[PDB]
């Protein structure tokens, strides 16, 4: 996360964190629920085994909310290309069920016509994770969220070198330097309502991190509600 | 503006207009409330929630 603010206890508490054979966060995840972790497609291969960590806030030091968790079966989007970085969705089923406590809770999901009405016409939603701080900088040791408002989808697409899907919405500002960057990948962006919040978008992609004229690209959670509730009968 | 475009039709979290009438709904973790709009947790640490405690 470009500028933004570190997640305090408790303020974040659906962030997972996919980490490597060395041990090493590469991607970000949402809980779903006690078996089910939210997270993009792109992630999965971008080490030859890895794990889900809940409940760290800081991945220099131990803390009493982590644990760890095997992925049981991972559900990649078939459909899901490198090149435009379309469908990029994946669910993941754990051996063991997560553990809800403080700095670890999942988000919700929401229903497909409200979550259009409701969710998507609020001005901002927020964004999590571990990435990195610049562009070009390394990875945050802490965890770090983004207030980012919702952009014009007209706006959007006239801003972008690529294809800007159905399955895709922008988020972030014009100028501000303030953006989601290279391993917040795969992390929530979820959006407030009565003080509960709902996960609206998966961290996908953007020219660069931060830069002027561009925004973030999310993967449109409300175009695979039933697909997700699919998931998570098998 | 009608019904769930006026204030969510009054639900905490999901509405959807039914027979006119207004039917919210609540996500896994919660019951609906007796009045019918407000959700309750069935549990600590429901989805959604800043676990601040
Ligand atoms: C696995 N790592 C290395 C990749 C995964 C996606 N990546 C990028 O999008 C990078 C860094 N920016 C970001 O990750 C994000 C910025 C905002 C959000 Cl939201 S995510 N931006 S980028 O410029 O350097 C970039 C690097 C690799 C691939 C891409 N993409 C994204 C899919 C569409 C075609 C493409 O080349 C790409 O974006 C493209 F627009 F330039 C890094
Ligand atoms: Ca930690």
């Amino acid at each position: 996360i470009v500028g933004g603010q570190e997640c305090k206890d408790g303020e974040c508490p659906w962030q997972a964190l996919l980490i490597n054979e060395e041990n090493e966060g590469f991607c970000g995840g949402t809980i779903l629920s006690e078996f089910y972790i939210l997270t993009a497609a792109h992630c999965l291969y971008q080490a030859k085994r890895f794990k889900v960590r809940v409940g760290d806030r800081n991945t220099e030091q131990e803390e009493g909310g982590e644990a760890v968790h095997e992925v049981e079966v991972v559900i990649k989007h078939n459909r899901f290309t490198k090149e435009t970085y379309d469908f990029d969705i994946a669910v993941l089923r754990l051996k063991t069920p997560i553990t809800f406590r403080m700095n670890v809770a999942p988000a919700c999901l929401p229903e497909r016509d409200w979550a259009e009405s409701t969710l998507m016409t609020q001005k901002t939603g927020i964004v999590s994770g571990f990435g990195r701080t610049h562009e070009k900088g390394r990875q945050s040791t802490r965890l770090k969220m983004l207030e980012v408002p919702y952009v014009d989808r007209n706006s959007c697409k006239l801003s972008s070198s690529f294809i800007i899907t159905q399955n895709m919405f922008c988020a972030g500002y014009d100028t501000k330097q303030e953006d989601a960057c290279q391993g917040d990948s795969g992390g929530p962006h979820v959006t407030r309502f009565k003080d509960t919040y709902f996960v609206t978008g998966i961290v996908s992609w953007g020219e660069g991190c931060a830069r002027k004229g561009k925004y973030g690209i999310y993967t449109k959670v409300t175009a695979f509600l039933k697909w997700i509730d699919r998931s998570m009968k098998t | 503006r009608k019904l769930c475009s006026l204030d969510n039709g009054d639900c905490d979290q999901f509405c959807h207009e039914e027979q006119n009438s207004v039917v919210c709904s609540c996500a896994r973790g919660y019951t609906l409330a007796d009045n019918g709009k407000a959700c309750i947790p069935t549990g600590p640490y429901p989805c959604g929630k800043q676990t601040l405690e």
